[PDB]
């Protein structure tokens, strides 16, 4: 946990989902809950143009919230998986390390602030490309790279 | 007298300007909003 | 009647596009993470006004 932290839900893993900014991010693919009872009851605004859910940062994480930037260098970005070098304008692992759910997933910069939310990934080689959401100028945009199954 | 059989689909002095100002009324507003329905529907749709 | 039936007809289309107005407020809006608006709202003009 250097700012980590997490969605679950009734034995699936339902993804990744942190709190970021002034909204608790939740993808609108992801079915259930948080894990946690005081997230679990707000509202949350559907998206199918984009698959999000809106739903609202409370008051109570004032002191716990989360900072983040829309700054995109190239190398590497760490995760709670190691390292995605996001080079080229293209945020790729070795093909397959990562996990199935992880759909949501802070990926953040080299010092701790936030860059993207991927949600999918396919494979031609060695390089496994990635489907992210993501906030230019903070105005989010869904990217879809073909063949993106769900984490 | 027989002037008097008359149909249904008979004319008004004015009430057909009447009806010209109520078929014109609020069409043309919910054919704007048509019109933003569309633009609307642009999000990220238009110039590749 | 039918004159009520057309008006309680259009506005109804125009209220639809409200609705659609109010999901076209979120859809730049949604989870942003900043959330931010120079202008945003400012020409839809619900709410977040900032002064003038």
């Amino acid at each position: 946990n250097d700012c980590i932290f997490e969605v679950k839900h009734e034995g699936k893993v339902t993804g990744y989902a942190c709190l970021v900014g002034d909204k608790v991010m939740k993808p609108a693919h992801v079915k259930g809950t948080i894990d946690n009872a005081d997230l679990a009851k707000l509202a949350f605004k559907r998206s199918s143009k984009y698959d999000l859910e809106c739903a609202q940062i409370p008051v109570h994480m004032k002191s716990d919230a989360s900072k983040f930037t829309h700054e995109k260098p190239e190398g590497y970005y760490n995760w709670h998986h190691g390292a995605v070098q996001y080079s080229g304008g293209r945020f790729t692992i070795p093909t397959g390390a990562g996990k199935p759910g992880d759909s949501g997933r802070p990926i953040f910069d080299n010092k701790g602030r936030v860059v993207a939310i991927v949600l999918g990934g396919a494979n031609e080689g060695a390089r496994t490309a990635l489907s992210v959401v993501t906030w230019n100028k903070d105005i989010v945009t869904k990217i879809t790279p073909e063949g993106a199954e769900e984490w | 007298a027989s002037h008097t059989t008359l149909g249904v689909q008979d004319i008004s002095v004015t009430a057909m300007s009447w009806v010209q100002k109520i078929t014109g009324g609020v069409g043309l507003v919910v054919a704007v909003a048509a019109l933003i329905l569309i633009v609307v529907l642009c999000v990220s749709f238009s110039r590749h | 009647s039918v004159a009520s039936f057309v008006l309680l007809s259009m506005v109804g289309v125009a209220v639809g596009m409200c609705m659609c107005a109010r999901r076209r407020c979120i859809t730049p809006y949604e989870l942003t993470p900043g959330a931010t608006v120079p202008f945003l709202l400012s020409l839809i003009c619900c709410i977040r006004t900032a002064k003038a």
